[PDB]
């Protein structure tokens, strides 16, 4: 009852699914063509409701050959053998029906570490299910049998699993995207009577940050659940019989029953193109240019100057004073190029979580190989990049994290298309260990704004609010020197400020405006 | 075949041999070889096929029963079918070689805190193996991953002891795997397989085997017309590798580097040549001089002179056996394992006996001893078993087979060591690394910019004379964003390079390398004594 | 504790101890660290106590800075007889140039006057460490060579230097003179 198309987007993992399991099935002769093992264990990990469930129904559906759906805590039964000889009976059933596919849910339940899995049961029943996999490799049942699979966590799994025939298809399926929000939005809504329009689906979604599948299933029931209240609440001696057919859903609906969400969005990893452009701030186009050199170059012109190879460094530290439009730059770059920008703030690290802090920072760092073409990135990574030995309650970790992370970025082959971005503005905080050369080697230091930058900004500002002629850009310019772009453009949203707070409803921001302003303000530049 | 494996192959094909290559009546003559091996590490490699190679080699019964599938729900209908297989080994030792072949022993043995039953198994198997000890020819080899998932109880002597790790992915044999992996498969002719090699650093050969699976795969998927002749091309190889998962993970550097690459401070060359290297003609050196040779050497310098560089330049000129020491290998999460790989390396010395072992950056190997007073002993472990493990010596008295091993360390933090390391007896010689003076400043830029584009208009003693405070990696940063300049700037594809870019490049890095630090540095440090 | 115990089974015996002064750092300096150090020292004491026990059982120590110790050993009746180790004479240090050349094979331009001459200020193995650091320059001149040079010897003595200067010497003979009993 639940055909592909009801599965919530994400379609190119479903037609790869869909080719990996159907033609083994079809004709394990085009393996055996190019002397290929039949890939038995496939298995898809995520966060949870993502559609694991999901997946499974429709996909039993579509087959067109046997399932066997075995929800996982199930068959926990504190008897022994009922659970192993189980599994057998299954597999018995399996082989009678040679064309099908078994799969597993909550096999996380199943597989617990040894350091997690307090019931040696559960390694005895581990051991049992390799040897049924193992044992799955009769010629007979070549092709004909298959295996499934899928978790709440792949790292609650256990190592066992994914060695060779048995485990090796590690499919990511995760928080989903604008485009899949829109789509899954749809997809819902494709069978209940609503009040929405396109525009307005359109700047939903957009206000969507972090939702799940079943999460929006909830999102948009509770919004037809508070329209049928709102009717009722009209008049109220109105049976079903009048009332189930004319409620449809406002966006009203939608904001009600939105601010009561947390759409599981509180550690994620967001695939998030940003909407910066060059255009958003520019200037200091020979420290882009610098920059985009040193990441983009490394791939086509030390390839063209491999002749003196001096080498191509893959660490950057571009940085100067604080407030300089850093990170906008960042993301700038990262967005024009055409790379998945990710983000790991030094702030936003500071916490306690022993070992997890570095396991964020492994999977992020999986998740960019993932998506190969890409920039990584830190801000203010000197938050847990202190200079060591200071913060004896806090450095501690520090060190500690900080050769996770070098464990990682240590692949200087494994960055290969990836580069890294740290930031701060004090050079002396940085750690020479982590500049002993292999890893983090170029450097640019981006200074302070100019008149150039000063009116660029300012050129923004009146493009982007209105401002009374009179007030000449060159007078700015000829008293704006030594300024930030932080501290102009909090300049522009003071004389804003003034201009409403004399009349309340004024339309011009005139001299005397921008005069007390630069009253309020100061080139804070210590 | 045994792709990446020959090494490893042959040394427990020996091992193993000498009771088996070898007849029982020497024994009888008194002698109780040990019975009963390891094989640990990531299978699937070819450790399976190795077992199985090298009972053929001997000729053996490859009795590849998989433990695993022995699992009982009752306790004793496993200890029957231990009887059956045990038993069915030892009619094969009344027959000939009885190569048992057993895998996954620490699944059969979750160590203690764990339930009964496994006392039952573990001691049942050990009576089989303690009896089968009066049968002829009875051997066994527990096949697993990492030997500390195995029983403790099956650790001791005369019982599992003999333990050997799976081969590590050195790149030869990464490249032997690629190739012999690809002996059966249809891949493309024009292959740059090293160069996948070194991009799959730490993937063990079954991560390669699954790699080139999946790379086929995705081949023989989106390709339709040969459906016969796959040209499997590098691209998708490539592709396939990105979207593999990274590896799971003593690791000697295979650069080798000369004299050349370093200059500067060679009186302290020198001095690494006579405490080092001289010691190899010693033989008969001493024997003409008297002076023996001195255990400890530790060489300190401020960080920032690579230090690194001029320890594997010396490994390199002498052909020893080398083998590193840092603590990115060894601050590994298992508390406890770090005095265990430091025995596993110092046993690998004594292996190739003519070893030379360094010890890189100690301060962060062992770091503060009483500074945080909550988490630090562990460390102080690591302190006892090193200062027991570091007495390598011999008789060494008034011909001589010279079986002694060499240490020799270096570190930015001695003052935070613990002082008993510079014990005489344990590490009896200590020497200085200054920072370079303006000649060793001037010889160091010349030789890191042999390489670089250099053009006609630059003057390397100047930035000499001005580039103090500088270390070596200073001035080669240095002369390599200065060339970056000069060619990115004016030649976008550019010849040569001017002195302008250095004298600007000089503020975009700030030397932070004050003389008081230097005075700071070496009064603590040699008084450090 | 087990030291003494095995040492009254074996009571013919000495019992010796070296660089007290280390145990001996007074506490309150290190707040959490001289706690087992005055553990030990006060079961040091403990043990000795057995003084008749200690029936003929001796107790040699020796150490470089003897004021660092508590007195809770120099108090009489334990460990009272004190003696300076005089810095070794001309003679003493022509017996250890003597006990060096019976193990390397030397030239004939040696000549032990001006060598004790110009060792003075030093300590014996130190100037062992010299004829070592010798033998090593003449295997410099030659890797295969037999006979070291004096001049070389000289060499490694303008290199060595005396890092124990006369003041400690004062110290040591101001320390006698102002102590306890010698005999």
């Amino acid at each position: 009852k639940v055909t592909y198309d009801m599965i919530g987007g994400l379609s190119s993992q479903l037609k790869a699914i869909r080719e990996i399991i159907e033609l083994p099935l079809k004709q394990p002769e085009l393996f055996k063509s190019y002397g290929i093992p039949a890939p038995r264990g496939v298995l898809l990990y995520g966060p949870p409701g993502t559609g694991k469930t999901m997946i499974a129904r429709a996909v039993a559906n579509e087959v067109g050959a046997y399932v066997s759906v075995i929800n996982g805590p199930e068959i926990i039964s504190k008897f022994y053998g009922e659970t192993e000889a189980k599994l057998r009976q299954i597999f018995a059933e399996a082989t009678l029906r040679h064309p099908s596919i078994i799969f597993i849910d909550e096999l996380d339940a199943l597989c617990p570490k040894r350091e997690g899995a307090q019931n040696e049961v559960e390694k005895r029943v581990v051991a049992s299910l390799l040897t049924l996999m193992d044992g799955i490799g009769s010629e007979v049942s070549e092709g004909q049998v298959l295996v499934l699979g899928a978790t709440n966590r792949p790292h609650a799994l256990d190592a066992a699993l994914r060695r060779p025939g048995r485990f090796d298809k590690e499919i990511e399926i995760g928080v989903p995207n604008a485009q899949d929000r829109l789509d899954i939005l749809q997809k819902l809504l494709r069978r209940v009577p609503h009040l929405l329009t396109e525009a307005e689906l359109l700047q939903l979604a957009n206000s969507a940050h972090g939702y799940v599948g079943a999460d929006l299933k909830v999102l948009c029931n509770e919004a037809g659940l508070c329209a049928l209240r709102r009717i009722l609440k009209k008049q109220p001696n109105l049976p079903d019989v009048k009332v189930a057919g004319l409620v449809k859903i406002t966006l009203k609906d939608f904001l009600q029953a939105m601010n009561d969400i947390r759409p599981s969005a509180m550690r994620e990893i967001a695939i998030d193109v940003p909407n910066v452009s060059w255009s958003d701030i520019g200037g200091l186009e020979s420290i882009k240019l610098k920059l985009e050199q040193a990441v983009e170059w490394p791939l086509k012109h030390p390839e063209s100057f491999i002749r003196m190879g001096i080498q191509p460094p893959k660490g950057v530290l571009l940085y100067g004073p604080p407030g300089c439009s850093k990170t906008m730059i960042a993301k700038a770059l990262a967005n024009e190029s055409g790379l998945n920008f990710l983000a790991i703030k030094g702030p936003e690290l500071m916490n306690k979580y022993v070992g997890e802090s570095e396991r964020a920072v492994r999977e992020t760092f999986r998740k960019a190989r993932a998506v190969a073409p890409s920039i990584i990135f830190f801000d203010e990574l000197d938050a847990l990049a202190v200079e060591r030995g200071s913060s004896l309650g806090a450095g501690n970790v520090a060190d500690r994290v900080l050769a996770q992370l070098l464990t990682e970025m240590d692949g200087i082959e494994q960055l290969k298309d990836v580069t890294i971005l740290a930031a701060t503005n004090r050079p002396d905080r940085i750690d020479k260990a982590l500049m002993r050369p292999g890893r983090i080697d170029r450097i640019i230091y981006v200074p302070l704004p100019d008149a150039a930058t000063r009116r660029e900004i300012f050129k923004l500002q009146f493009h982007s609010m209105p401002v009374s002629n009179e007030v000449d850009l060159d007078e700015l310019i000829l008293q704006t020197d030594a300024y930030s772009g932080a501290e102009i453009v909090a300049v522009c949203r003071e004389a804003a400020l003034l201009a409403l707070e004399e009349d309340i409803q004024a339309n011009l921001i005139m001299k005397r405006h921008f005069t007390q302003a630069l009253s309020t303000v100061t080139p804070r530049i210590p | 075949p045994l792709g990446g494996l020959s090494e490893a192959a042959d040394s427990l094909r020996e091992l193993l041999r000498l009771p088996l290559r070898y007849p029982r009546a020497l024994t009888a003559l008194g002698l109780a070889v040990p019975r009963g091996v390891l094989l640990a590490g990531p299978p699937g490699v070819g450790k399976t096929q190795l077992v199985r190679a090298v009972a053929r080699e001997a000729g053996a019964e490859l009795l590849a029963v998989s433990a695993p599938a022995l699992q009982g729900s009752r306790p004793g209908e496993t200890e029957e079918n231990v009887r059956r297989v045990f038993q069915r080994a030892r009619e094969l030792a009344s027959r000939g070689p009885s190569l048992l072949f057993l895998d996954e022993m620490d699944a059969l043995c979750p160590q203690r805190g764990s339930r009964a039953p496994e006392s039952r198994v573990v001691a049942q198997v050990l009576t089989l193996l303690d009896g089968a000890s009066g049968d002829r020819e009875v051997v066994v080899v527990g096949a697993t991953n990492r030997p500390d998932a195995l029983d403790p109880a099956l650790r001791r002597p005369g019982r599992f002891d003999r333990e050997v790790v799976i081969g590590t992915p050195t790149l030869k044999q990464r490249k032997e795997i690629l190739q012999v992996i690809t002996s059966k498969m249809p891949i493309s002719s024009h292959v740059d397989l090293g160069l996948l090699a070194e991009m799959t650093v730490g993937y063990v050969g079954a991560d390669l085997t699954a790699l080139c699976r999946e790379a086929a795969m995705h081949a023989l998927l989106h390709s339709e017309k040969n459906q016969d002749n796959p040209v499997i091309d590098e691209i998708d190889f490539l592709e396939a590798f990105k979207n593999i998962q990274p590896s799971s993970f003593g690791l000697m550097d295979i650069k080798p580097v000369d004299w050349e690459e370093i200059g500067g401070l060679e009186d302290v060359k020198l001095k690494l040549k006579q405490s080092i290297e001289w010691p190899l003609k010693f033989p008969w050196e001493f024997v003409r001089m008297g002076l023996t040779q001195p255990k400890g050497v530790l060489l300190y310098g401020p960080p920032g002179c690579a230090k690194t560089t001029l320890v594997r330049a010396l490994a390199t000129s002498c052909h020893c056996s080398f083998v590193s020491v840092s603590g990115a290998d060894l601050f590994s999460p298992f508390v406890g394992d770090s005095e265990k790989v430091l025995s596993q390396i110092f046993r690998q010395a004594r292996a190739s006996t003519p070893a030379i072992l360094f010890l890189d950056e100690i301060d962060s190997i062992l770091g503060a001893r009483s500074a945080s007073k909550t988490g630090c002993d562990v460390q102080e472990r690591v302190l006892s078993v090193l200062l027991n493990e570091l007495d390598g010596v011999g008789l060494k008295t008034i011909e001589v087979f010279n079986r002694s091993v060499m240490i020799i360390a270096a570190t930015n933090r001695p003052d935070v060591l613990d002082t008993a390391l510079l014990r005489p007896g344990r590490l009896d010689k200590i020497i200085y690394i200054p920072p370079p003076d303006h000649k060793g400043r001037l010889s160091i830029l010349k030789v890191c910019t042999k390489t670089m584009p250099i053009g006609p208009d630059v003057s390397l003693e100047n930035l000499a004379a001005e580039t103090c405070f500088f270390s070596g990696a200073d001035l080669r940063n240095l002369c390599t964003e200065a060339a970056l300049l000069a060619l990115q700037e004016n030649g976008l594809d550019a010849t040569t390079v001017k002195q302008e870019h250095f004298l600007k490049s000089l503020k975009t890095v700030k030397p932070s390398l004050s003389c008081k630090d230097l005075a700071l540095y070496e009064n603590l440090f040699k008084k450090e004594g | 504790r087990e030291t003494f115990r095995k040492a009254r089974a074996v009571a013919p015996s000495i019992i010796f101890f070296d660089e007290l002064d280390a145990l001996a750092v007074e506490r309150g300096s290190s707040l959490g660290a001289g706690n087992v150090a005055d553990r030990v020292l006060a079961q040091l004491l403990t043990e000795m106590d057995g003084i008749e026990q200690l029936k003929d059982v001796t107790i040699l120590a020796a150490t470089n800075r003897p004021d660092r110790i508590d007195k809770a050993l120099m108090r009489p009746g334990r460990i009272d007889r004190i003696i300076y180790v005089p810095l070794p004479d001309a003679a003493t240090r022509r017996e250890i140039f003597k006990l060096q050349f019976h193990s390397m094979p030397v030239s004939n331009e040696v000549d032990l006057d001006e060598l004790i001459l110009q060792t003075d200020a030093y300590s014996g193995a130190e100037i062992v460490a010299v004829c070592r650091e010798a033998a090593l320059l003449a295997l410099e001149e030659d890797i295969q060579a037999n006979l070291i040079m004096k001049r070389h010897f000289t060499q490694a003595l303008s290199t060595v230097t005396p890092r124990i200067p006369e003041s400690l010497r004062r110290f040591y003979e101001d320390y006698q003179e102002k102590s306890g009993l010698h005999t």
